[PDB]
């Protein structure tokens, strides 16, 4: 047990005892990233390998060679923090040691010269923060891991739509991790064919030729050999008795003077048997059987010299005899058979239209690149630049793997390249495939699907910058002189900056973390992606991939998945799934040897687990773990069903693998369907944090896992007593055996306060500890938004009725009290970055000055002497945060306006009011003030206040951190002085300062009092160096835009509470909007005079099935229920005993659970805590397909005083009056996802308007009209309406004269429209009329 | 030309100094006024393609 769940037990009903317990669920992001930027003194993967790869870059034969030495990552310019305020990327230097060598012209090898130029900079690369995320700019950002077709060697079907001969085909695809493809397809005609990529067919011999196979060794390849001899006369036949497997005999089969087949009798096993023992070598063969072989090799005239035979030509009666004559003896054939061993390559090299290498590879090159002329430097270059060149081509380590594992190989590791025996082999495994003997593959197998995540990717990218920047390397290489330029002026930042830079910044891949809850976050962090870069897309792939398949199992959670245009296409990650040593999915099982299941861990991949039998997650075990059943339900290949008592090798880990932490979180999910499962765990992520973090009343128990894992929590790095407490730090004095010799020290936290976060929402840390508390290792220092005690808390828990309240929760709507709105729970508080550009017009720089045209003096009120609010002042829509004045002179009046201006005497400013006030409605507090300054131009009044005030903080700040740190450091001094030299009284009497002289008596302790001093000194100078650096950062002008002269940021924090529009759902995937805020009186209450929150529709309930919804009410109310009990007997101060015995009695609960319990506490001032924390509610825990059961939620309903059908008797608070029949109420966690309609809502009249073509845009965020689109025209056609789809498509929008003549209509009170023609055609009427297409408006 | 002179200074400074240079640093670097270069920074860039 641990020190907050002293403060804090759940109840935890189930059995299956946890044999591994949930990881670091942000383990697969921070592992990437890990390998990428390392030093790894080999190939591995990592910066040092792409490196290695095209490194050491050569020159073009002139012998000046480029190598690279090592590199190494200068620390951030900016930390996280200073970062993220100021809006930079959060980033290294990168500092590469390279090596210039220039070769004395005409070797033996050796340099004239080698400069080695210290580490030049290219690029800076981003880094991943401990919570897994990058910062590109001043924004969090993650980049999703993404899920492909790994590579190496593929064997598909393509059966049934092709051709509709029902034939089918059989074609291999051979995927390099980077490099062309290599397609092998056969066709209706059995001719096997090859293309590169996607490029034009070509016959498969074609490629053989190009590597130097003349036809007699294609056919020696993939063909056996038939020899036939002439010996004495009328020739003879070589056989092997297998040979005649599956033919009929073709004429009398007989040898060694017994006849052992007869003609038209078709050769068995018997007939072979004979032929076998009896060992028949060879035969007499007729001259006709002859007439459809095929000739092995070539055949010529010892005598004439000329030519016989063509290799692979049929032969005849005839050429036998002109053959024989020659003197010939033996002829070898092909071994062919239309059953067993197919004649594929023979047709395939009667279809090639080369014939010797050269041949082959003309048109190998000239269908690469077709249409220019070929050449052989031309064709031999790209061929051996194909598949054969380390530069050009890679299947990398999981490609040669995966390859060489497929074609049935040994060698797990090979080279990068392909070689003649490979695509032999490939070629040799698909004609297999078409024989009969070997299977074909599929890509939806999670063995076949690989895992890639961001260091890998961002290792590919850095690659491709390294590759262009290797051409400008050897460019320049060309023509240089000899010790003048080093690898400075040849090496350039841009390129390889932009390359990281465009991938961080822009990819699909790479988004902005949702952060509006600590389980977005999380689950944001574990994902996956089918598309993206060397991925399908929505458009492409069809309903295969996107299905759920049976490897699924462990590895990728089965409901979780967004549910739109891509279902599928993503997923999740699973809880306890990991990323495979070769970057496959492998899930945690126990292994059972014998008849015991032992609790070891084994991890299987996607490959691994397909030929073991697998048990199951529930299944009946006791004592020494022996399965109780004589047959238990498992899962073997592909498929589930009973099995042996002992026939299984493994077993499920845990109840929870096949889920995810999202799915995972929710309660009774067995009890839910799988579609409406899915909606809720997709929704979970949409709660907006709430104003009292609360807690789930109604659990699972990965929530503490969820709120720990991730980042938004702050936990102790070392476990101590908490020398101070404040809603700002924290600061924990360390316990002695955790803590490190030298320095001595405390660790001290600063947590994060009111923040802005990626959605606008708010993030901050509250201290969940108080002054002088016991504080173990890894333990909650304090909670982040939406998080309770060490739990995750989403939202809020509160009383449920189900019954149809006079229609106001008609659909899904939802009825809520007052007595929420006015406790302020589902309250939301934003935070809004709101910004103010300074830029630079021809007509003038702008001011940020306080001096606006304009404006009365409470508007000039709220704003300092500069023109920016000051903190803290409240404002509201249409207030004035940042006065901005941009230059426009001569405004060039007319003649009404100049008699106005002539008669009241006002001048009119050259200058216009650009000042950023608070957008429309919206309304809040401002919590802070930022300001932006080009180096170099005169910092304002306000924004030298801000200077100072933070240079003032900075000082105090950094003064603190000495001074708790030297007396931190110190009072160890005092300690270890004492032993050996113990004066009490004597030491503290004199300064500390002095402390350092006095010694002690021989011994380690001098050496200890040695350590503090350095470590001492070290802190001293560093709080110097600190100071300095911090008070840079806090002077120097950040780099801003072209144009821009300053920047003023403002922040607004809003506070919304709840409202009618708002969206409002369940964990169970149950939506809402809420409806109508009810007061207290009119709410539904019960006998107790105790009203309700939020009253449902319990029609919901059966149509879509999610029961659990229902099961989470009651088992609520009965928690609840503890909780009043307790609540009652604490008002009651029984005493230690009463208490005590009730919440033992509560965490017992009936028979067969693995919660286990207390009197190991003290037995008074941590019990009477922990009551103190359960009056709220009793907080239970639900596994995922372990939860509770009906009978353990009624026996609780007991143990509550409340009846056991969870429905109590009902009186409408509006008449007084009982409901007839009893209605369920209870507690049911309830979230608020961020819809809130203050957002969503949005009203136009006349707004902005677009150039290229007049239609109604928004450029104020006052926001553009609704689009009628064409089904919203059909709905006006199939009514009468003409003039309001006339209005709609002309006045309203199109109409550049219409619009306005319409307004001045509207306002005058006559209601009419002088269309005209819209702009959009009038458009297309230039636009065709600019082509060669005149077109011309007729009559009148 | 006087663009292109502008790059080059971009380009020994760039590690050189070991993040870029300041926008006033090739300034002076170069021969005319050198307040000029936010100016010839700025005309120097081609427009963005409005079918973006
Ligand atoms: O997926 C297949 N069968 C298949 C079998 C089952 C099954 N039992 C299972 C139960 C749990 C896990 C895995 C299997 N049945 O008793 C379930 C599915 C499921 F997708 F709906 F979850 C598919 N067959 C299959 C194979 Cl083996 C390869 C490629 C494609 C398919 Cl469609």
């Amino acid at each position: 047990y641990s020190y907050t769940e002293k403060k804090r037990i759940r109840k935890d009903f189930g059995k299956r005892p946890q044999v591994l317990d949930v990881p670091y669920l942000l383990s697969i992001q921070l592992d990437s990233f890990q390998k990428f930027i390392e030093q790894d003194p080999e190939g591995q993967y990592g910066l040092e390998a792409a490196f290695r790869s095209v490194f050491p870059i050569q020159s073009y034969s002139g012998n000046s060679e480029l190598q690279y030495v090592s590199y190494r990552l200068g620390e951030p310019v900016f930390d996280v923090q200073e970062c993220q305020i100021r809006g930079v990327t959060y980033s290294a230097p990168l500092r590469v040691k390279l090596r210039l060598v220039i070769y004395e012209r005409e070797a033996p090898e050796g340099t004239v010269k080698d400069i080695k130029e210290q580490e030049v900079y290219m690029g800076e690369i981003p880094l991943m923060t401990d919570n897994g995320t990058f910062v590109i700019n001043g924004t969090e950002r993650v980049i999703v891991s993404q899920l492909h077709r790994s590579p190496g060697v593929f064997f598909d079907s393509d059966k049934g739509k092709t051709h509709s001969s029902g034939k089918v085909l059989y074609n291999a695809r051979i995927i390099p991790y980077r490099g062309s493809w290599l397609d092998f397809e056969f066709d209706p005609k059995d001719n096997l064919f090859v293309r590169i990529d996607r490029r034009r067919k070509l016959p498969a011999t074609i490629i053989l030729r190009a590597l130097n196979y003349t036809t007699e060794q294609i056919l020696d390849l993939f063909f056996e050999k038939v020899i036939f001899e002439i010996r004495d006369n009328k020739l003879q036949m070589e056989l092997v008795p297998e040979r005649l497997r599956g033919e009929t005999a073709s004429f009398d089969i007989e040898a060694n003077g017994k006849v052992y087949v007869e003609k038209g009798r078709r050769i068995t096993a018997r007939h072979i048997r004979q032929l076998e023992k009896d060992d028949v070598k060879l035969i007499e063969v007729p001259v006709e059987y002859i007439a459809g072989k095929v000739v092995a090799k070539d055949y010529i005239d010892e005598s004439t010299g000329e030519l016989i035979c063509a290799a692979n030509m049929e032969l005849s009666l005839d050429l036998l005899a002109k053959l024989s004559q020659s003197g010939h003896k033996r002829i070898e054939t092909l071994f062919t058979n239309d059953l067993d061993h197919g004649p594929y390559i023979s047709e395939t090299l009667r279809v090639d239209p080369t014939n010797d290498r050269l041949s082959a590879l003309v048109e190998i090159y000239r269908m690469m690149r077709p249409g220019e002329p070929p050449t052989r430097e031309a064709a031999e270059s790209l061929f051996e630049n194909l598949f054969f060149s380390e530069d050009r081509y890679d299947l990398s380590a999981v490609g040669r793997m995966k390859f060489n594992r497929s074609l049935l190989r040994e060698e797990i590791e090979g080279s990068g390249i392909l070689s003649k025996d490979d695509i032999i082999d490939v070629m040799k495994k698909l004609i297999d495939i078409r024989n009969g003997k070997g299977e074909v593959d599929d890509i939806d197998h999670l063995g076949n699907r690989r895992i890639r995540s961001v260091g890998e990717m961002a290792e590919n990218q850095f690659r491709v910058g390294l590759v262009r920047v290797e051409r400008a390397v050897k460019e320049r290489l060309s023509l240089g002189d000899l010790d003048t330029l080093m690898p400075q002026d040849m090496i350039n930042a841009k390129p390889i900056s932009a390359a990281v830079k465009e991938f961080f910044g822009s990819s699909q891949l790479s988004q902005f973390m949702d952060q509006n809850n600590p389980l977005s976050e999380i689950t944001h962090k574990r994902r996956i992606s089918a598309l993206g870069p060397g991925g399908l897309t929505r458009e492409r792939a069809g309903f295969e991939v996107r299905d759920v398949h049976p490897t699924h199992y462990g590895r990728v959670c089965p409901i979780e998945t967004p549910e739109g245009p891509n279902i599928g296409l993503i997923n999740s990650l699973s809880v306890y799934a990991q990323t495979n040593e070769y970057g496959f999915l492998e899930t945690p099982y126990r292994k059972v040897t014998d008849g015991v299941v032992t609790d070891e861990i084994h991890y299987l991949s996607a490959i691994e687990e397909g030929n073991y039998v697998i048990a199951q997650a529930n299944s009946n075990l006791d004592e020494e773990g022996h399965f109780v059943e004589d047959l238990v339900t498992c899962r073997s290949k592909g498929e589930s069903s009973l099995f042996s008592r002992d026939q299984v090798d493994y077993m499920d880990v845990s109840t929870q693998q096949v889920v995810s932490v999202g799915a995972s979180l929710i309660p009774f999910l067995e009890h839910d369907d799988a579609n409406r499962a899915l909606m809720g765990a997709n929704m979970q992520r949409q709660a907006v944090p709430t104003l009292r973090a609360d807690k789930p009343l109604v659990g699972t128990g990965m929530e503490r896992a969820v709120a720990v894992d991730s980042g938004v929590t702050a936990v102790a790095k070392r476990g101590g007593v908490v020398q101070y407490v404040d809603a700002s730090r924290i600061v924990i004095k360390v316990n002695e055996d955790e803590m490190y010799p030298g320095e001595a020290g405390i660790d001290i936290y600063n947590l994060t306060k009111y923040t802005r976060s990626n959605q606008n929402t708010c993030i901050n840390q509250m201290p969940c500890v108080s002054l002088g508390e016991p504080v173990e290792r890894g333990d909650v220092l304090a909670d982040g938004p939406s998080t309770d005690l060490g739990e995750l808390a989403l939202g809020q828990n509160m009383r449920v009725a189900f019954m149809p309240w006079n229609g106001y929760n008609f659909e899904d709507s939802i009825l809520v009290s007052e007595r929420v709105v006015q406790e302020d729970r589902f309250t939301t508080i934003h935070i809004q970055e709101l910004a103010c550009v300074s830029r630079d017009t021809k007509l003038g720089p702008e001011e940020i000055t306080a001096d606006i045209p304009n404006v009365g003096e409470a508007a000039l009120s709220k704003l300092d002497e500069s023109g920016i609010v000051y903190i803290g002042a409240e404002v509201t829509g249409g207030d004035i945060l940042v006065g901005k004045v941009t230059p426009k002179g001569e405004t060039q009046l007319t003649p009404e306006e100049k008699l106005l201006r002539a008669i009241f005497g006002e001048k009119a400013s050259d200058v216009k009011d650009s000042s950023l006030r608070v957008p429309n409605g919206v309304s809040g507090t401002v919590i802070d003030v930022q300001v932006f300054t080009r180096d170099g131009v005169e910092k304002d009044k306000r924004a030298l206040e801000i200077e100072e005030m933070q240079l003032k903080q900075a000082k105090k700040d950094l003064s603190e951190e000495l001074q708790i740190l030297e007396a931190g450091l110190f009072s160890r001094i005092r300690a270890v002085l004492v032993a050996g030299g113990v004066e009490a009284e004597k030491l503290d009497k004199l300064p500390r300062d002095r402390w350092l002289e006095l010694g002690l008596t021989d011994e380690e302790k001098q050496n200890q009092l040695e350590q503090l001093a350095e470590q001492y000194d070290e802190l001293k100078h560093e709080f110097e160096k600190k100071l300095e650096a911090k008070r840079r950062k806090i002077t120097q002008g950040d780099d801003l835009a072209p144009g821009v002269l300053k920047i003023v940021k403002v922040y607004l924090a809003v506070k919304r509470r709840i409202q009618p529009g708002d969206k409002m759902a369940g964990r169970h995937g149950n939506k809402g909007v809420i409806s109508k805020i009810n007061p207290i009186e009119d709410m539904p209450y019960d006998e107790n005079g105790t009203p309700v929150d939020i009253v449902l529709n319990p029609l919901g309930v059966p149509s879509r099935m999610n029961i659990g919804q229902i099961l989470e009410t009651h088992l609520g109310m009965a928690a609840k229920g503890i909780g009043d009990k307790i609540n009652a007997m604490l008002k009651q101060q029984q005493e230690v005993a009463k208490l005590r015995e009730f919440i033992q009695r509560a965490y017992d609960l009936g028979a067969d659970v693995r919660q286990k319990v207390d009197l190991s506490t003290f037995s008074d001032e941590e019990v009477m805590r922990l009551a103190e924390n359960l009056r709220k509610g009793m907080p239970i825990a639900t596994p995922v397909f372990d939860g509770a059961k009906e009978a353990e939620i009624k026996e609780l309903l007991k143990l509550g005083d409340l009846p056991t059908s969870g429905q109590i008797r009902l009186y409408d608070g509006r008449t007084g009056e009982q409901f007839e029949r009893p209605v369920t109420v209870g507690y049911m966690y309830m979230l608020k996802l961020n819809h809130l309609v203050d957002d969503k809502m949005h009203a136009r009249s006349t707004g902005s308007y677009s150039l290229v073509t007049q239609q109604p845009l928004g450029g104020k965020a006052q926001f553009g009209g609704q689009r009628f689109g064409e089904m919203e025209v059909w709905a006006l056609e199939a009514y009468g309406a003409a003039y309001t789809l006339q209005e709609m498509l002309t006045v309203k929008s199109d109409d550049v004269n219409g619009r306005t003549k319409m307004y001045k209509n509207i306002v005058d009170g006559n209601h009419q429209m002088e269309p005209g023609m819209p702009e959009s055609f009038n458009v297309l009427l230039k636009e065709i009329r600019s082509l060669g297409i005149n077109i011309e408006l007729e009559d009148e | 030309e006087t663009i292109n002179k502008l790059n080059r200074i971009s380009r020994q400074m760039l590690q050189e100094m070991g993040r870029e240079p300041t926008p006033e640093e090739l300034a002076e670097r170069m021969l005319m006024p050198e307040d000029k270069i936010r100016k010839v920074l700025k005309i120097a860039k081609e427009p963005i393609s409005m079918e973006t």
